[PDB]
């Protein structure tokens, strides 16, 4: 998880919480949170509690709070998943581990629930996003920079008119692409052609 | 004449010509097995979008008698559906065809054994034994009517259009034909022109038999006749002018590249000979 | 209209003076019926006219030929309307701008129908495709009525011959596109035969 | 009379599957009988496929040299032209369609399979002869039918072939007239390995007496189809692939040119006039309809 | 900083770096072609999601005025 | 489970018995439960009466679950048994129709209303109007689902997040799709104002349906207007040149049928020509 490598942490957490389980807590519990988090940060396991050891777990109501989590994440809801962190406070944001990707992960929510947003829009305002996924202007754009930047949404922002043009206007370009490599290729075969003379 | 005979309704349909030709396959391979014309019974096929219906392709039903009544071997159908929907997953069940002159009783009775399976669906009767000039295709919709206190289902016929697939329509075409590029290319067109002068004469010359005297005078056909003047010229519009033109504009560049290609290599077969005999290479 | 043509024609033929003149009332005040071609040319109503029920005729005039606009240019003589005979002969008046011109511009639709704001235009043009009378699209953006079909509501006996006139002028039309593809195709043979022809002669000095 | 070929004689059938006159011969089968239903459900099902290429089975039978084909049927298999013997994935599903298909009077057995070859013409490929020489082995009679759908539309004429494969080792007769076509430069080397590898069936089409009727009735409305055509933006992306293939066979002659095979050019200038000469047949069309439904006013 | 799209500070950074790295043996003789190509690169990734972008913020962004920006940008297009 | 072999009706009588009792309890899940156990047996049953009170039982079942298409299929071929009385056929109708109304939009409900349409008894119920507004995809105004609302069971008011309910809903995403077939484009504003919603919800359910695509279309923000699936063109002209020519056959057809004898003799002239 320091490293970068959800994956290969998930099938670590997974491995270490059936020997954790095959021994007994109280690291059995803390595992299956870090379980939770690496499935949540692997974009996206979204079923920890439906595998094999962690079925019976889920009732648990030291994690209980991981499966609202999970359940929330796994929705793409910003209001329940940040309710979720308001009520289970201390018990999330006490570790540090879970507190340090907790922003990646919210921002991880936010991009899917901006790309649920933006699909109907061909012209999209940015203050209207604002205040739909309710996070600052800057971060929106910040945000939108980045992501279209990662090829994740299809589009552009207009900064004077404060908006998100987003990618739409798709015609029979393959035609004149077309047109267009038979136009050089007749170009030079031409020029070869009256080559052949002197 | 047991059937509605009143009031139009519901969906506006669009028949495929390969459903014409299903049943028409099934008609006549099951009257060259029996040595006799034998009633054919099967499915339709297609999408429905709203009141819109477009009937796509069919396929043939098992059916027995019992007594004097016909039976849909429901089984078979729902085998077949599950068929059919591996190879054509956007299509849908939207009623039933058979063989014979107009409805009758039994195909009440059917109806209502395909009311069964779906909602609303549709009747398409096949004539192949016709008398008249007219392409013997009935579509019906079946309402259910009171008639001395009696509720009672009755057919009530639609009017319909045939499919625009191009490669259906050529398929039709070279089948409809079985016998320069350009002389045979428009011949389909300058027949489909000559029909539709035929029509435009005939009507033209109602209007002027009207107009004149002797002709019965009619409000209503010849009013038809106006709201079809009215309907010329289809699309005038500027997006359509600039679309038409662009399409032009297309084909033209093509052709200019196309004659390119054709004179380099005129250029190049002259060059050739010229450095022969004018020329010692 | 269909049923309502013979269901009121039953009663035409068996109505008198006032009847008749209250039964011109009751069929321009009725869901479907916008031809009133039959009604018109009827012995029983031609007496109404130049009578005690003049403006009674002249208001069937205007519904089965005129507009909205020659109404209210009439208003004083012509006979009270309520709001659904008054919408009706509007979706006529539409019907008569579309038989004109296919798109039809909302300025255009606002000062023949005599209205203030888009909406109530917009919902007279939806009551008219509702009614079957018309059949097209709204375009809100360049403020435009795009229509696709329109029904027929003028007879017209005097002239009809314009009907011919333009049904005339696509016979000529098509008559032109066919010769057009005769000569056409007649040259695409007369070029191929020609050109085969002489690759024959070309192909014969091969032997020289 | 017409209706004859509809006629099905199960011990005549029976007859000749154990008599296997083939076995004498391999170029015993020269005609392909085509059902207009078969043509039409085939081409249907083939544009249906778009630009990939779709399968399926077809059912007939034998006559003397001909092969009968009566109906077709769609098999929902993945790998048409990449798998050998694709159509293997079907198999239930075929063994299941045809018991149905007896059930409701469809005699006709297994005659043949067809595929779609979009945009590249008729012929087999490499696969194709694998797939037809394993057909030949084990489920003789058995034909090969390709179709072009994207040709058929763009020429307004179809575009289908029937061809049966000889067996490894075998050498053919000097017959192979060979009716030319274009053959995209992706195609051409596989084309050319496998050509002599099988031969060409000559195809033929029939209708019954209904159909014949039923067609005349069915132009006095279906010749309002014929003026509404559309066809250039039907099939767009094939002259568009055919002219992205013309590049680069143009850009081959051009290297022909270059330095130092039998004048790429002149193909190359037969291809792109069959693509321009398509494109301008379908302006024709739409010229055609402007001056009819549009040059009339008030 | 230049993959989270923080120009200012990634430039700032990287002058700071400047002079110290100017005195590097190996390093120093490509100083300016790496400088000019990270920047380049820069105002293309800055560039790359607007369709509209006010010159002001991308000066401010970019640590330079914006007729020296603007003169840059001339060059970018020309090339670029 | 016993040794007694308990004959089919007094099985059938039993789970229909237990049905009527667990939908009296409000437990419609357990009275599904054994209605469904009941349609093993109603088939083998020969006791007509008791077939048909399974069947009214079933559709009530259905209805309460808020199986609404399911129900009115039931409920609707209840309506065509003869040996129903008059009056009881009628309020299977009303039934079938109402739930045919409250149904989640699709081609099983659209099939529903078309048969619903075509039944002539329909004239007589209350609803007809909304039935033949939404059969016909017509804009339903406010005051028609008031008077609809108002003929309503409670258990078919149910109400979703705000307290607006699955109909009111309903009738909106049905008038925001009718609005969809008059119009290329239209505003927010004037939308709104079209179906009595403000230009938000107009623009924010306009937005779900497009996104769910149960509508095409495409919105602009900054210009405030949905665009609508135009389908324009070229493609539009073909089918334009189809009506023409539909209208040229159809003519053709009326001049024969109404007058042949001119018909005739005018044919002969094609033929002369
Ligand atoms: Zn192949």
């Amino acid at each position: 998880l320091r490293e970068g490598e959800f994956e290969k942490a998930h099938t670590d957490f997974f491995e270490a919480f059936k020997n954790y389980d095959e021994s007994g807590s109280p690291r059995r519990t803390t595992c299956l949170k870090y379980l939770v988090l690496a499935n949540m940060l692997m974009k996206s396991g979204i079923n920890p509690f439906d595998s094999q050891e962690a079925k019976p777990y889920k009732n648990d109501p030291e994690i209980l709070a991981m499966t609202n989590l999970v359940s929330a994440y796994q929705n793409n809801d910003i209001t329940e998943f940040e309710k979720i962190l308001k009520t289970n406070h201390s018990n999330i944001m006490d570790d540090p581990f879970i507190r340090e990707h907790i922003e990646e992960l919210l921002r991880n929510i936010r991009t899917q629930v901006l790309i649920k947003l933006i699909k109907p829009y061909t012209r999209i305002h940015i203050p209207f996003i604002s205040k739909e996924l309710n996070i600052d202007v800057a971060d929106v754009e910040s945000l939108l920079v980045q992501c279209i930047l990662d090829n994740t949404i299809h589009g552009r922002i207009d900064q004077v008119n404060q908006l998100l043009e987003l990618d739409h206007q798709k015609r029979g370009g393959a035609r004149y692409t077309a047109l267009d490599k038979w136009t050089n290729q007749l170009n030079s075969l031409n020029q070869a052609v009256v080559s052949k003379l002197a | 004449s047991v059937m509605a005979c009143g009031v139009t309704g519901s969906v506006s349909v669009a028949l495929h010509p390969l459903v014409i030709l299903n049943i028409s396959d099934h008609w006549i391979r099951m009257r060259s097995q029996e040595g006799r014309p034998v009633q054919v019974i099967g499915a339709l096929i297609g999408k429905q979008e709203g009141r819109n219906i477009e009937v796509m392709n069919s396929f043939e039903l098992l059916s027995h008698t019992v007594e004097e009544k016909i039976i849909i071997d429901k089984e078979y159908y729902y085998t077949k559906e599950e068929q059919f929907k591996q190879v054509f997953k956007e299509l849908e069940f939207l009623g039933w065809y058979t063989t014979g002159g107009p409805p009758d009783p039994s195909d009440i009775h059917v109806h209502k054994q395909v009311c069964e399976i779906i909602e609303s669906p549709l009747f398409l009767k096949l004539n192949p034994m016709t008398k008249h000039t007219d392409l013997p295709v009935s579509v019906f919709e079946s309402v259910i009517d009171i008639i001395n206190g009696e509720a009672t289902m009755l057919f009530a016929e639609l009017t319909y259009t045939l499919a625009t697939e191009e490669a259906e329509r050529i398929g039709v075409d070279h089948v409809a034909r079985m016998t320069s590029t350009v002389a045979e290319h428009l011949i389909a067109q300058h027949s489909a022109i000559k029909m539709l002068h035929s029509r435009v004469k005939l009507i033209l010359e109602y209007v002027k038999a009207s107009e004149a005297g002797e002709v019965p005078f009619n409000h209503e056909i010849l009013r038809e006749a106006y709201a079809l003047c009215h309907c010329l010229p289809v699309l005038s519009t500027d997006k359509f002018k600039t679309d038409f033109y662009d399409q032009c504009n297309d084909v033209g560049l093509m052709a200019y590249l196309g004659t390119i290609t054709k004179t380099c290599n005129t250029m190049n077969q002259f060059v050739n000979k010229f450095n022969v005999l004018y020329d010692r290479q | 209209t269909g049923q309502n043509q013979e269901q009121f024609l039953l009663l035409a033929k068996s109505a008198k003076g006032a009847a008749l003149a209250t039964l011109i009332h009751q069929v321009l005040e009725a869901p479907g019926v916008y031809v009133f071609g039959e009604l018109l040319d009827m012995p029983n109503v031609r007496e109404l006219a130049e009578s005690d029920f003049a403006s009674t005729f002249r208001l069937l005039t205007v519904f089965a030929y005129g507009t909205y606009a020659d109404y209210l240019a009439e208003a004083r003589n012509l006979p009270p309307l309520t709001e659904a005979q008054k919408n009706k002969l509007r979706h006529l008046s539409v019907v008569t701008l579309a038989a004109k011109v296919k798109c039809i511009p909302y300025a255009v639709l606002l000062e023949a129908l005599a209205l203030r704001n888009v909406r109530q235009l917009e919902d007279l043009v939806i009551e008219a495709v509702y009614a079957d009378v018309l059949r097209g699209s709204l375009d809100q953006r360049n403020q435009r009525l795009e229509v696709d079909y329109s029904i027929g509501r003028d007879i017209q006996r005097q002239d009809l011959s314009a009907i011919a006139r333009t049904l005339q002028e696509w016979c000529v039309g098509c008559e032109v596109v066919l010769s057009g593809i005769e000569e056409q195709v007649s040259r695409a043979n007369q070029h191929k035969e020609q050109q085969l022809g002489l690759k024959q002669q070309i192909e014969s000095e091969v032997a020289n | 009379s017409i209706d004859e070929i509809y006629k099905y004689d199960k011990k005549q059938q029976q007859e000749i599957l154990a008599a296997k006159p083939w076995t004498k011969d391999h170029h015993y089968f020269k005609y392909c009988k085509i059902s207009a239903l078969a043509l039409l459900k085939m081409v249907m099902h083939a544009r249906s496929g778009g630009n990939l290429e779709v399968m399926g089975l077809m059912l007939g039978k034998v006559d003397g040299e001909t092969m009968i084909i009566m109906d077709s049927f769609a098999l929902p298999v993945e790998g048409t032209e990449t798998r050998v013997n694709a159509q293997a994935a079907a198999y239930e599903y075929m063994a299941a369609y045809i018991e149905n298909a007896k059930q409701v009077g469809r005699l006709e057995n297994a005659i043949g399979w067809y595929h779609s070859h979009p945009g590249y013409g008729c012929w087999l490929s490499g696969i194709d002869v694998s797939t037809q020489m394993l057909n030949q082995q084990f489920q003789e009679p058995f034909v090969a039918v390709v179709i072009d759908p994207t040709r058929t539309i763009s020429a307004g004429k179809v575009n289908l072939g029937a061809f049966r494969t000889y067996p490894k080792g075998y050498k053919p007769p000097d017959e192979g007239p060979s009716e030319y076509q274009t053959i995209p430069l992706n195609k051409i080397e596989d084309f050319g390995v496998h050509c002599k590898q099988y031969y060409a069936l000559e195809v033929s089409y029939f209708k019954s007496s209904l159909d014949r009727k039923l067609l005349e009735l069915l132009w006095n409305k279906y010749w309002v189809n014929t003026l509404s055509s559309s066809s250039l933006l039907t099939n767009a992306d094939y002259t568009t692939g055919q002219v992205f293939d013309l590049s680069e066979k143009l850009e081959q002659s051009e290297a022909q040119l270059g330095r130092g095979s039998e004048d790429k050019l002149a193909k190359a200038t037969r291809d792109s006039c069959k693509t321009t000469i398509e494109a301008i047949h379908g302006l024709m069309s739409q010229v055609i309809k402007d001056k009819l439904f549009n040059q009339i006013n008030i | 900083k230049f993959y989270e799209s923080k120009y200012a500070s990634c430039l700032k950074m990287l002058d700071e770096m400047k002079d110290n790295l100017l005195l590097d043996m190996y390093l120093a003789p490509h100083v300016r072609t790496l400088y000019t190509q990270i920047r380049n690169r820069a105002l293309i990734q800055y560039f790359s999601p607007y369709v509209s972008a006010d010159m002001h913020r991308m000066a401010a962004a970019f640590n330079t005025t914006v007729a020296a920006l603007e003169d840059e940008l001339t060059q970018l297009i020309l090339e670029g | 489970t016993g040794q007694k072999q308990y004959n089919v009706d007094y099985k059938l009588e039993t789970y229909l018995k237990i049905a009527r009792l667990y939908l009296e309890d409000d437990d419609p899940v357990q009275a599904e439960a054994y209605i469904n156990r009941a349609s093993l047996l109603q088939n083998e049953s020969t006791n007509e009466q008791l077939q048909i009170h399974y069947k009214v039982c079933y559709a009530r079942v259905l209805d309460y679950r808020r199986k609404f298409i399911e129900a009115a299929q039931r409920y609707n071929e209840l309506s065509y048994k003869t040996i129903v009385h008059e009056s009881e056929r009628l309020e299977a109708l009303k039934h079938a129709l109402h739930c045919t109304i409250l149904a989640s939009a699709g081609q099983q409900r659209s099939r529903m209303l078309a048969t619903l349409f075509k039944d002539e008894r329909c004239q007589q119920l209350a609803a007809y109007g909304i039935l033949e507004k939404m059969y016909l995809d017509r804009i339903i105004r406010g005051n028609q689902l008031q008077e609809f609302a108002a003929m309503l069971m409670p258990h078919q008011k149910a109400t979703t997040a705000d307290g607006s309910s699955i109909l009111d809903r309903a009738v909106i995403e049905h008038n925001l799709l009718s609005a969809s077939k008059l119009y290329n484009n239209i505003t927010f504003e004037e939308l709104g104002a079209l179906l009595e919603i403000p230009a938000a919800k107009a623009e924010k359910i306009a937005s779900q349906m497009i996104t769910e695509g149960r509508m095409n279309g495409f919105i602009d923000q900054i210009d405030g207007i949905v665009h609508f699936e135009t389908r324009e063109a070229l493609p539009t002209w073909d089918k334009q040149i189809q009506s023409l020519c539909f209208q040229v056959n159809n003519l053709l057809e009326k001049i024969s049928q109404t007058a042949p004898e001119w018909t005739a003799q005018a044919m002969e002239a094609q033929m002369a020509q």
